[PDB]
């Protein structure tokens, strides 16, 4: 009966996405998760509530994205977010935290779509303290689309908070590898356009800042055209910060160039 | 977000409808949320709810208990780090002092916007320097603003005198008032003898020509100061025939 319930459910579903209509094959997913509650079936019971995470973010590629619709505003990206947040609750009553982050790294990708990027900080951070103790190598990888969001979001203060976690782990795991060994390329040419758009005070200037700048005043071609920025914007030379940007620009990619726009701006 | 907002339009329109003890305690609940860390509520949740906190004190509606519950959570998040997040927590520091022992309680409201400048960043500390002149000429005398200011403009723990440098420029030329202009002359010898007492030799005469130009004639020496503050260092023999010329005249405005 009540397992009889269950698959009656199911064979709605599947006739409604090729009528293509998906708030209401979005609701039918809804209809199987709640059966499962009544009896238990644990790793089973959120299977039917991430399919429904599915349907509500199709539904608003076609409303923010295919059919841009000023109309649009955010009634299944509420329920998005909402048939998610009862999927990570129960995978760490059974204990698997790992399962729990995989879930929270698909609500992140459609927020930084939707042309949300404060919110889609957010949500990243969450899935990596579910993976520190486990995969170190997957969660170096959603702080570093962390650092994409915040510059998007104009949060160039809180985006020196995200970039030297990434290279305190690192020097616990990856003394580097490989894996590890690119994730701090990034992220020692990232923290040095930072410190001269923003130059922070000695009383907020960590000990681990400290120790970056004084080596200056990771490629042989990059590393050379590094130490010779930190020194001009120090001797406020106007000419000297204007022939290397057109002498950096295709050794950065498109988020490290990013960072150095806005720090010949600030000191011109 | 949304369920915040509508708590806000119940105790300024609607207050007896609801209870009285339902008024404090919306109050109470945005303390936990504004106190928490830069991801445990996040930079949307955070920067709406504190709008709605300056909204119900210029409401003439809150009681004299209830109002000062909203004064003690807003000193406790001007010193965390971050300055976006820092920066909306200053403008709740000033309704409360623009809705309301008296000349005790002022002295500690006053040296939180000093470390601001200190501690923070040079994309925070602009919005401090604007202010801080307009601020001191209304509250409380000038001759208690005049104490704080240059000794905390002269300490070796300034990142950089260069944003405090502006700070000083406006609140003398206000002190051009037909009343306290001669007062104006009284504060410039106190200063020199604290120059005697040295810092590095380089450092130590750019300092000493950012403070008579804003105590000087109206039509020609005040506008010297951004050409002055330009070059804070490097030391030049361009640079040494300026200091003469500023402080002498001075030496005839006696």
């Amino acid at each position: 009966n009540v397992a009889e319930a269950g698959e009656q459910f199911g064979q709605l579903g599947r006739e409604l996405r090729a009528q293509e209509c998906l708030p209401y094959a979005a609701w039918c997913q809804l209809a199987v998760a709640r059966c499962q509650q009544a009896l238990f079936h644990g790793p089973g019971e959120a299977l039917a509530l991430t399919e429904a995470a599915r349907l509500f973010l199709r539904q608003e590629r076609d409303a923010r994205q295919r059919l841009v619709c000023p109309a649009a505003y955010g009634e299944p990206l509420q329920a998005a977010a909402s048939a998610l947040g009862a999927a990570v609750r129960l995978h760490l009553e059974l204990g698997q935290p790992a399962a729990a982050a995989a879930l929270c790294l698909e609500l992140a990708a459609a927020l930084r779509d939707l042309g949300q990027p404060a919110a889609a900080a957010g949500h990243f951070q969450r899935a990596a303290q579910l993976q520190l103790p486990q995969l170190p190598l997957a969660a170096l990888q959603a702080l570093g689309e962390a650092a994409s969001c915040q510059l998007l979001a104009r949060d160039y203060t809180g985006a020196l908070a995200v970039f030297t976690r990434m290279q305190r782990l690192a020097r616990e795991h990856g003394s580097a590898l490989g894996a590890f060994s690119d994730v701090l390329v990034r992220c020692e040419v990232s923290r040095v356009l930072l410190l001269l758009l923003l130059q922070p005070p000695p009383a907020k200037l960590l000990p681990e800042h400290a120790q970056t700048l004084e080596k200056y005043s990771l490629p042989e071609e990059l590393f050379l055209l590094l130490q010779s920025l930190v020194m001009a914007t120090h001797e406020k030379d106007t000419e000297a910060i204007k022939s290397l940007q057109v002498e950096m620009w295709p050794l950065l990619t498109a988020e490290q160039n990013h960072l150095l726009h806005l720090v010949l701006q600030e000191t011109i | 977000l949304v369920m915040c907002a509508t708590a806000f339009y119940l105790i300024e329109n609607y207050p007896l409808d609801v209870g009285p003890e339902f008024s404090a305690s919306i109050i109470q609940m945005c303390g936990v949320m504004l106190s928490g860390s830069e991801e445990s509520t996040p930079s949307i949740i955070y920067h709406c709810a504190l709008r709605g906190l300056e909204r119900l004190l210029l409401s003439e509606q809150l009681s004299r208990l209830d109002a000062e519950s909203l004064v003690k959570l807003s000193v406790d998040r001007v010193n965390v780090h971050s300055p976006h997040r820092a920066m909306a927590a200053l403008g709740l520091m000033l309704t409360c002092m623009y809705t309301g022992e008296s000349v005790i309680v002022a002295m500690e409201r006053v040296s939180v916007l000093f470390d601001r400048i200190r501690k923070g960043f040079p994309c925070e500390a602009r919005v401090v320097a604007r202010i801080l002149p307009q601020f001191l000429d209304d509250f409380f005398p000038p001759q208690d603003i005049m104490n704080k200011v240059i000794g905390e403009f002269l300490s070796n723990q300034q990142p950089y005198p260069q944003f405090m440098a502006t700070v000083v420029y406006k609140v003398f030329q206000t002190l051009h008032s037909t009343g306290q202009s001669s007062m104006v002359r009284d504060w410039v010898m106190l200063s020199l003898s604290n120059f005697t007492q040295r810092a590095p030799v380089a450092m130590a005469t750019w300092s000493l020509s950012c403070f008579f130009v804003s105590a000087s004639t109206s039509p020609w020496v005040a506008a010297i100061l951004p050409h002055v503050i330009s070059r804070m260092g490097k030391l030049e023999q361009v640079d040494v025939n300026l200091f003469c010329l500023v402080a002498t005249d001075f030496y005839r405005h006696q």
